[PDB]
């Protein structure tokens, strides 16, 4: 797709090769391809270029000092706020799976070891029938009016 | 191992006594071990195939069935018609030895007093009622099957046959890992299916493959059976109250007879030498 | 969905439907951009690649791995096989009211099995909920609740009689035959370990040497009556196999 | 004897001479790692060897490439204790200093343009610990060796597997190092095929016209000659006379004068004889005997150059005449026979479709990249690669030397290539077997298996990411700069760091070491797997991998495996079993010099073993003399015989060398089954440590050397005397004969308090030394978890009597007594360890604090002001250890909860309570709160007391060091001012610091003061560099994983006591569970009054075939016995002369025991203290197949006044009646498991739900239900309890209405069921309509 945009702004009269050319505009579409897609959780093109900056600095740290690079360490070459360096190792979670042989054998997934925190306790539903039916007695003791307009506000 | 652990336990082993012995000790560990899994899937494949086995009648009123017979073929009785057929149901009006005297009307629940009435009596063979002769449609009836053997009465409608029969059967796989005919005991002789012929010196002879050697007691009811292959040759014949003992059937493992049946001249016919047959003569006997 | 440290973990079919989708409509930009045939043949056969990858992976050609260099479930892998949802989660399924211990062996009658207190209240506390209302000593249900972790003197006066002619199924893997279980009335002991009668010992083919032991509880009126008049111990004495007994002293 | 020997001796029985030690038992391991650490220059084995087989590497132009100068690893950044504090691997840095040489192209040989050689960074190798572990992630961790098919040739058969010939098909493998494979096959119709990677089949004669091969050399090197000579009238051979091996004389065979077999006859060996001795060679043949041969040179006529007839054609009549008349009298034939020469390379050729080079190579592209259209360049280049290429293809040095030796070639060393030579030889040896001379060798011989150490892995790790490395450096030197590129910039360390910390922890032969005993540390640290990669899998696993071979002895246990599926599959090396160079298990054995048995110990392989012929250890000699019988019980050849005394030509070296260390503990091993022995060895690692250790009476003899070698008790290194002892630390002043010239010599043991292992169990050491009394070297200082002054203690050891008691042991099952609860035998101790972490949540981030809302005060009265339990005080289930608190969203609420609200004016506040809590079950004690919280974010005031506690701590620690050095610093520092003349009037009288102002003199006095004032600098700025270090390091943040602030774990121990269940054993298999535990009134008891405490079936001992346990009740009971009489005496202090003889006259029972042990060289104290170490009863010792008979237990029980049987009569303690026959009651060792009842007990009725399919999750420690598995379905189905199963799928796991609706009613106290669609049901219907089926539920 790089090459056939590419194929249009090649001009035989700039007096160059065709490669030249050719390899930015090649190279540009992969990158916006692996930068879009590639990727579950998308994640804007500033931060993965950022990220790659972070590694790139990360491996010539590592290159002379031969120790893991400090985030304080690190801010003497990103010149920017020790903050967003950690923001940025905030978002490079990647989404594992559901299937990873947790144990030993074909036996034991993942996916069997995740609770579903989103379905209320039945000691909950019985604790709001009650609360309901005692709401009901309770506003049934009352008068009428204050019952009503209790109810409707 | 020709060499054996000549010691024992108590007074302890040598080395190479224990080294050899755990060959056999680890081979036992490991089919057991092993073979466990097959046996799980023997159990799942016999239980899926007998899903939906259930009674839905009680008698579909089906014709004869399967004709009974104890065991005693090859050795001696294992199995007699006691057990065999207990807890059965039968397809036909059986009568015991005396003629016209019938116990059932083609169907009644043989627990042990019926069977301990046939005992008593010279019965071999009863037509029962089963399973796969049954005529009822998606299923099976309660005469057809017999009675329960978890209760011991007859099998009411409702439960499932399928599932309990491949259990059974399933269940011991984890456990199941691994010239001449003497009479032994005294009877009479008979032969089963017999083309009967007379040898050279007058004695009984066989000329054909489907004949069985039985021997009837005296009631009449056969106590043990035997194979006698084609061209061989018996030293008793037919209906001959003997003891045992005694080698009655003798025939050579290796040389199969083309014995006739027949007396007559034999001259050499369709005998063309040097096309189908070559010449060849003994060199000590000369025949 | 989200785990607790900050991270997420999704099925390989959200893998697929992206990769899918994603050539689709590189496909339609291709289309109507008139690119040579050759590409858009070649888009054709990675669509259908990737369509039948999504359908089934390890069938076709290669199988689409994923991060972790291992083969991608599809959605056939799902619903067949031994881990298919047949097997292992529509005829086997994970059960509740039940519990495991450790097997041990006891003067108790045929048809009574051992207990252990701590699990009593755990497996029938329901039960207890409700008789405690019905008794009036807990205003509502999850003031019972505060009281059976009180574990106060009045829930083990509901536990005596609440577990009175209630039985309970006893179960030993791997069950081989149909006695593998077997109801019996519960008693209650002070002890940790499940009590069993000796003579069944035999019929479940179990010696007490560390073998483990679940036990399940029925709920329902038809299910206490079915456990008592069919699955009672007392009932089972011979074999479906054949009718000899099974209780024989060992 | 050693000093610590003298303080208790364990009475030997052992007859044969000892002759050989116990080896180091983790040799093994250190030995493998040192070969991968080591640097030597002119071997190459690890890193060297790793390095020279990549570098060096050039540029695809050439015009630079890198030279491997030298490496070095660096210091370790921390210790193995704050790794494992502070979960990170124990490593060390690797510094790999290089060159690079520049070429340029505008000079032939410009070599000498640009050098670049400096030193670079990449990769961390973990380190071992020197007791022979791993600490990844702050884990312990162990590599197990791998057991792997040797690489090779092989020659392997069929046996059945044509079921239409039933012939036995022949082939051969090439099995290299690392690359492709090779396997050469036979067919039924006898063909010679080649498979590559286990692809399809490919005539052989293709892989031979590869190699630039014409028909006539193949058929030359793969046949003989048949010469024909035509005498211008007829047909002329020359015979060979040994060629007519009993065939059939086509024609009349004659001579020059004779004629010797006639047409249609066999040819006997008597013609033969007679060809031989008149020797004839030419002899006339007629054209018939010619029909049927096959041409081996091609043939044309010189009149015109054309083809007259090819190579490898069946001539006739014709084409002889052809020939004839062509000018060619002198013909060569290939030479067929059907017994010793087939033709099969001849139909081979047939079938060949190829004709040259070109087209076998084309066949070749096809094979190996099929649709790929082929080149003119790329197929030779690939075949080349395959087979050709130093990088993609390797035999190694052991692979070479096999495959030369299976050639029956003399050379060792070769070339890890393949050569023509190689393959071509194969070919004949593979002709040969199919022939029948020769025969073919097995799989599974030890011969043709190697074992594979920790070195060896992390080397090929460490090629694999030098190759990654290459893959960026081939082109970082071809596009990159030519002159400021400096090296440093252009190599990066990530891929094989990554690579090597993946196989250290990620791969399958590294796993968590099992910690539960010193036992379980040796049989898990010497281990034999064959799993893993390039081994087999469970699945895969048949039958001849998983038997015993008979070269197995002496090399491989054959009694302790796993009794799984895995049983043939995981072993462990023998005692003495060692290792080759190349990798194979051999043994040490003792040479026989002509009937004598020498000292001196050879070491065979198992290869060399089967030449010999070797005499089992139970042979005697007689005094250096010959053996006592003339016939001998031998083996060789695989088999055992007889053999006269000078036909044996070695001997064992000992009598345990045939089992391992594990089973070697077991005594009386000889006298008890293999099946029950199997599983006791294996049920002894799971021993769990008493609160005290308990010496076993019966014995073997080889705790004292497992306890030393297991590295976990203290161990002295030099001989001194004690100087300082304490709970903690010890202080020995080494002696004036090992002080080295320049320092102290005075050393510090620094022991280990309580600590979790990795299965939760405490860990502790306590001194068993006392103040001022002498230690040698190698001894024993303090104790360690399960060991009792340098012996191994497993389990404890109490009174056993075999009577059925009641029914309380009817299967297997124990009886257990009050007395054994009270006194706390068999109680443990656990270690626990909860992590409360706090992370920065978007809506807020997590704090730690003691004040949580809707908590009473009561909970929170164990907590500080910052929020955390404090130190030693008791813990509950239910209890909260530290107060955590989150902001809690945004919440919904229904009218009647804000109703409330508004009624009582409470409102929550952002506050969510996540604290962590007590699991339930649990009441302990806090032993230990650590913190870590990130750089950046202030600390709390406990972690500022945990600080300064750690700050003083250290101070004080150092400088006790530092003043425990100068105290013997001091013995120079003052005595080279003592030098020269003592001045003790003033020099001692002045204090220290005074001493360097002596009375002056010459100038080499003050060479030494101005040497002695460079030492005091030294001292002073070494000590304050290294408290500014540890201050500072100690003040330095924590590194932690993303999105948290800080971590706190606590530490809970639990006292765990004896419950009715739990699973004891003995170590001869027999094991069972406790049923009841019995007061002491009630247990039988003996006219003596002392009552028994364990009762055991008596049933379980004979069908279970293990009598040994009889035998060591009966010597426990005599040793008792001993004991006793020992103590009772003692009680009176009658003499200590005769508490000597009694006790010279005890150890001396045995007719030919091995020591002699004399109590005259003793002193009074020194026997003293003897008696009072086997007061509660002297030990014994058995070895294994050494064991002591009936006489020497009767005579033992006989000195102690017991009666002669052993068994002896028991009243009831219920109603006091004697038992109608005598009881063996006796003294027996019982163990403690894991296998507990409280870990394993679990009970759900409400809890977790699964995500995608809603079902109750499964597993104790996350609260999950059992799994009602699908037999039980069947089960109940088979009863016809439809509404049970209904309720069992149904109502328990899928029905999110469904379940919901019954607790409400039965809360409601109606038990009434409403049935539903399962969920699961559900999922599926969706599932099976996105595959693109529709399906649909047919509605009425």
């Amino acid at each position: 797709i790089g090459l056939m945009k590419a194929v249009d702004k090649f001009e035989y009269r700039r007096g160059y090769k065709f490669s030249t050319y050719a390899t930015w505009w090649i190279r540009q579409a992969i990158t916006r391809s692996i930068a879009d897609q590639a990727r579950t959780i998308r994640i804007p093109v500033h931060m993965i270029e950022t990220i790659n900056k972070l590694n790139r600095i990360s491996r010539q740290m590592l290159q002379e000092m031969g120790r893991e690079p400090t985030p304080e360490e690190l801010a003497e070459r990103m010149l920017m706020p020790e903050d967003k360096i950690r923001k940025v190792l905030k978002i490079a979670k990647e989404p594992i799976s559901m299937e990873t042989p947790i144990g030993d054998d074909e036996d034991s997934h993942l996916g069997d070891f995740i609770e579903d925190t989103t379905l209320e306790l039945p000691l909950d539903s019985a604790t709001t029938e009650s609360l309901r039916a005692a709401t009901h007695d309770v506003l049934a003791g009352l008068t009428a009016r204050e019952a009503k307009v209790l109810r409707m506000r | 191992i020709e060499t054996p652990i000549t010691a024992n336990f108590r007074e302890g082993l040598n080395v190479l006594q224990y080294f050899i012995s755990t060959h056999g000790a680890r081979k036992g560990l490991a089919d057991t071990a092993l073979k466990t899994a097959n046996s799980g899937y023997l159990t799942r494949r016999l239980v899926d195939v007998a899903q939906d086995l259930v009674v839905t009648e009680d008698d579909c009123g089906t014709h004869e069935g399967i004709m009974m017979t104890p065991v005693i073929e090859g050795g001696d009785v294992k199995e007699p018609l006691r057990d065999r057929v207990l807890g059965r149901v039968t397809a036909e009006d059986v009568l015991k030895p005396g003629t016209a005297d019938i116990l059932v009307p083609r169907n009644t629940l043989l627990h042990e007093q019926w069977c301990d009435l046939l005992e008593e009596n010279s019965v071999d063979a009863v037509k029962v009622r089963s399973v796969v002769s049954c005529d009822t449609d998606f299923g099976v009836c309660a005469h057809c099957y017999g009675r329960d053997l978890a209760r011991g009465h007859i099998i009411n409608k409702g439960e499932a046959i399928g599932v309990i029969a491949a259990q059974s059967i399933g269940e011991p796989g984890t456990q199941l890992t691994m010239s001449s005919i003497q009479v032994k005991n005294k009877g009479s002789i008979k032969l089963s299916n017999v083309k009967s012929v007379v040898n050279s010196s007058g004695k009984l002879v066989i000329t054909s493959r489907n004949t069985e050697l039985k021997l009837i007691d005296e009631f009449g009811r056969t106590k043990e059976s035997y194979k006698v292959p084609y061209g061989a040759v018996l030293a008793k014949g037919d209906g001959e109250q003997v003891a045992g003992g005694e080698t009655v059937a003798n025939w050579d493992p290796h040389t199969m007879p083309v014995i006739t049946e027949v007396s007559g001249f034999v001259r050499f016919t369709d005998m063309i030498d040097g096309q189908t047959i070559t010449r060849q003569t003994d060199e000590l006997t000369g025949l | 969905v989200p785990l607790d440290g900050g991270r997420f973990a999704t099925s390989d079919l959200n893998d697929l439907y992206r990769r899918v989708i994603n050539r689709n409509n590189r496909l339609k930009r291709l289309l109507d951009l008139a690119a040579p045939d050759i590409i858009v043949r070649n888009e054709k056969r990675m669509l259908q690649e990737a369509v039948d990858a999504l359908l089934d992976n390890g069938r076709r050609g290669r199988a689409i791995t994923g991060s972790n260099k291992r083969p991608l479930k599809s959605l056939a892998d799902m619903i067949k096989g031994k881990q298919g949802r047949f097997r292992q989660n529509l005829l086997g399924k994970r059960v509740d009211y039940s519990g495991r211990s450790v097997i041990t062996v006891g003067y108790l009658r045929l048809h009574q099995c051992g207990l252990p207190k701590k699990m009593a209240l755990e497996l029938f506390k329901p039960f207890i909920y409700g008789k405690l209302e019905l008794r009036g000593l807990a205003t509502t249900i999850k003031a019972a609740k505060k009281m059976v972790e009180r574990e106060e003197a009045v829930v083990w006066d509901i536990l005596d009689e609440v577990i009175r002619e209630h039985p309970v199924l006893l179960n030993r893997a791997p069950t081989l035959h149909r006695l593998g279980i077997q109801a019996f009335e519960p008693v209650l002991i002070e002890g940790k370990a499940i009590q069993l009668h000796p003579l069944v010992c035999a019929a479940y083919n179990a010696d007490f040497d560390g073998d483990q032991m679940a036990v399940h509880v029925p709920l329902t009126l038809e299910a206490q009556l079915e456990a008592r008049a069919l699955m009672m111990s007392t009932n089972n004495i011979l074999s479906p196999a054949n009718g000899e007994p099974i209780i024989v002293p060992s | 004897y050693s000093y610590t020997e003298k303080k208790r001796i364990r009475k030997d029985f052992g007859k044969r001479p000892q002759v050989l030690d116990v080896p180091y038992l983790l040799s093994i391991q250190l030995d493998s790692f040192q070969k991968f650490i080591e640097q030597d220059p002119e071997g190459q084995y690890g890193l060297e060897a790793a390095f020279r087989s990549v570098f060096p590497i050039q540029s695809y132009s050439g015009n630079s490439e890198l030279q491997y100068v030298s490496y070095r690893l660096g210091e370790p950044v921390f210790d193995v204790q704050e790794c494992q504090i502070r979960g990170v691997t124990y490593s060390a840095p690797l510094r790999v200093k290089l060159r690079l040489v520049i070429y340029e192209r505008e000079a032939p040989e410009g070599t000498v343009k640009d050098i670049k050689e400096q030193e670079v960074y990449m990769g961390e190798i973990p380190l071992m610990t020197d007791n022979g572990t791993f600490v990844i992630n702050g884990t312990e961790r162990v590599i197990v060796s791998q057991l792997h098919r040797s690489p090779g040739v092989f020659f392997d058969s069929d046996k059945g597997k044509t079921h239409s010939s039933g012939k036995v098909l022949y082939n051969a493998r090439i099995i290299p190092y690392r690359g492709s494979w090779l396997d050469f096959e036979f067919d039924p119709k006898d063909n010679l095929f080649v498979r590559i990677d286990r692809r399809r089949k490919l005539p052989a004669t293709i892989i031979l016209r590869a190699l630039n091969y014409t028909t006539e050399q193949i058929l030359d090197l793969f046949f003989e000659k048949v010469i024909f000579e035509i005498r211008d009238n007829k047909l002329q051979m020359e015979l060979v006379p040994e060629r007519l091996r009993g065939e059939t004389a086509s024609f009349d065979i004659e001579a020059n004068g004779k004629v010797y077999v006639e047409k249609g006859r066999r040819i006997t060996a008597r013609h033969i004889r007679q060809l031989e001795k008149d020797d004839v060679k030419l002899i006339e043949v007629p054209v018939e005997y010619i029909a049927g041969k096959v041409v081996a040179k091609d043939y044309i006529d010189e009149s015109t150059g054309e083809l007259i007839c090819a190579a490898n054609m069946e001539l006739s009549l014709d084409l002889l005449a052809k020939l004839s008349q062509s000018g060619h009298k002198r013909i060569e034939t290939l030479f067929t026979n059907d017994l010793d020469h087939g033709p099969y390379i001849s139909e081979t050729l047939r079938v060949d479709p190829t004709n040259d080079r070109l087209s076998a190579l084309v066949e070749i592209y096809r094979m190996m990249r099929p649709g790929e259209p082929p080149t003119r360049e790329a197929a030779e280049s690939l075949f080349e690669n395959l087979f050709f290429s130093e990088d993609r293809y390797d035999l190694s040095a052991v692979g070479r030397m096999k495959f030369n030796r299976s050639l029956l070639r003399e050379e060792i060393e070769g070339s890890g290539i393949l050569s023509k030579d190689d393959i071509i030889d194969v070919m004949k040896k593979l002709i040969d077997i199919r022939n029948g001379k020769g025969e073919v060798d097995d799989i599974d011989h030890l011969g043709n298996r190697r074992i594979r150490s920790v070195g060896e892995m992390a080397e090929n790790q460490f090629r694999v990411g030098l190759v990654r490395v290459e893959r960026a450096v081939k082109e970082r030197l071809s596009l990159g700069d030519l002159d400021t590129l400096m090296p440093q910039d252009m190599i990066n360390a990530k891929p094989i760091s990554a690579a090597v910390k993946e196989f250290f922890g990620s791969s399958q032969l590294s796993q968590f070491m099992v910690q539960n005993n010193p036992l379980s540390e040796i049989t898990h640290k010497r281990r034999i797997s064959a799993l893993g990669p390039g081994g087999l899998t469970r699945e895969r696993a048949g039958f001849e991998v998983r038997d015993v071979h008979p070269t197995h002895y002496g090399r491989v246990c054959p009694i302790e495996t796993p009794e799984g599926p895995n049983i043939g599959l995981i072993n462990s090396l023998s005692v003495y079993a060692q290792t080759n160079e190349y990798g194979f298990l051999e043994t040490p054995y003792r040479k026989v010099t002509d009937g004598v048995v020498t000292d001196e110990i050879h070491y065979l392989s198992a290869i060399e073993e089967g030449n010999y012929v070797i005499a089992q250890a139970n042979s005697n000699l007689d005094e250096e003399g010959h053996f006592v019988e003339d016939l001998v019980t031998c083996r060789s050849k695989g088999e055992s015989s007889l053999f006269s005394r000078d036909q044996v030509d070695y001997m064992d070296v000992s009598t345990q060398q045939v089992v391992s260390v594990g089973a070697s503990l077991i005594p009386f091993l000889e006298h008890d089954d293999a099946n029950r022995a199997l599983m006791g060895a294996n049920m002894q690692r799971q021993a769990v440590p008493t609160l005290r250790a308990d010496k076993p009476l019966v014995g073997t003899g080889m705790e004292r050397a497992v306890a030393v070698d297991s590295g976990v008790t203290a161990v002295a290194k030099r001989g001194g005397v004690v100087q300082y002892v304490d709970a903690s630390r010890i202080v020995i002043k080494v002696n004036e004969d090992e002080m080295y010239p320049g320092e102290a010599g005075i050393d510090i043991y620094n022991l280990t308090k309580y600590t979790r292992s990795n299965q939760n169990t405490c860990i502790n050491q306590m001194p068993c030394v006392s103040l001022g009394e002498p230690v040698e070297r190698g001894d024993v200082l303090a104790d360690g978890p399960s060991t009792d002054l340098g012996e191994l203690a497993l389990g404890q050891n109490m009174r056993v009597a075999f009577m059925p008691w009641n029914g309380y042991n009817f299967e297997d099952s124990i009886l257990v007594s009050e007395r054994v609860v009270q006194e706390d035998r068999f109680t443990t101790i656990h270690i626990q360890e909860l992590a409360c972490v706090s992370r920065d949540t978007k809506l807020g981030p997590e704090e730690i604090t003691a004040d949580i809302p809707n908590v009473g005060e009561a909970a929170l009265s164990k907590l500080d002001e910052s929020g955390i339990v404090y130190i030693g005080a008791e813990v509950t289930g239910g209890d909260i250890l530290v107060g955590k608190v989150t902001p809690k969203g945004e919440t919904q609420l229904t009218p009647e909860e804000k109703l409330l609200r508004a009624i009582f004016g409470e409102k929550a506040s952002d506050v969510k309570d996540s604290s962590l809590r007590v699991p339930n079950g649990v009441s302990g004690t806090v032993i230990d709160v650590q913190v870590f919280t990130r750089d950046g974010v202030e600390k709390d005031k406990r972690a500022l007391e945990i600080e300064e506690m750690q700050l003083k701590q250290a101070k004080k620690d150092l400088s006790e060091e530092l003043q425990i050095l100068e105290a013997g610093l001091f013995s120079r520092i003052r005595a080279v001012l003592v030098a020269g003349g003592v001045e003790a009037e003033k020099l001692d009288k002045l204090p220290r610091d005074r001493w360097l102002e002596l009375g002056l003199t010459d100038e080499e006095k003050q060479n030494q003061l101005e040497q002695l004032a460079e030492q005091y600098d030294e001292l002073k700025h070494e000590f304050e560099k290294k408290l500014e270090a540890k201050r500072r390091k100690i003040t330095q943040g924590d590194d932690l994983a993303p999105g948290v602030l800080k971590i706190v774990k606590v530490y809970l121990a639990v006292k765990r006591r004896i419950q009715p269940g739990d699973k004891m054993a003995g170590r001869h298999g027999n094991k069972g569970v406790i049923s009841k535990i019995n007061p002491i009134e009630d247990m039988p008891y003996d006219e003596n009054g002392t009552p028994v405490d364990i009762v055991l079936n008596p049933l379980g001992v004979p069908s279970r075939m293990n009598i040994g346990q009889i035998l060591e009740t009966h010597l426990g009971m005599a040793a008792k016995g001993i004991g006793d009489k020992i103590n009772a005496m003692l009680k009176q202090q009658q003499e200590v002369a005769k508490l000597r003889e009694f006790i010279q006259r005890a150890y001396d029972l045995g007719a030919d025991v091995r020591q002699k042990v004399d109590l005259s060289t003793f002193s009074d104290e020194e026997v003293m203290r003897l008696a009072e170490n086997l007061r509660k009863g002297m030990p014994i010792a058995t070895p294994v197949f050494d064991g002591a008979k009936e006489a020497e237990i009767k005579e033992l029980l006989k000195l102690g006044d017991l009666p002669t049987s052993g068994q002896i009569r028991l009243y009831d303690g219920r109603t006091g009646e004697q038992f109608e026959r005598p009881v063996t009651v006796g003294y027996m060792y019982m163990l403690k498991l894991n296998h507990l009842v409280d870990d394993k007990m679990h009970a759900r009725s409400t809890g977790s739900y699964s995500l995608v399919t809603q079902q109750p999750l499964g597993g104790k420690a996350q609260f999950g239900g059992q799994r009602f598995g699908e037999m039980e379905v069947w089960a109940l189905e088979a009863y016809g309890a439809a509404y049970t199963l209904q309720e069992m799928l149904t109502v328990k796991s899928d029905d999110v209405n469904g379940r919901t609706k019954m607790y409400k009613n039965i809360v409601d106290g109606n038990h009434q069921m409403e049935p539903g669609m399962p969920e699961s049901f559900n999922v599926l219907l969706k599932e099976i309509r996105s595959l693109g089926i529709n399906i649909e539920l047919e509605d009425e």
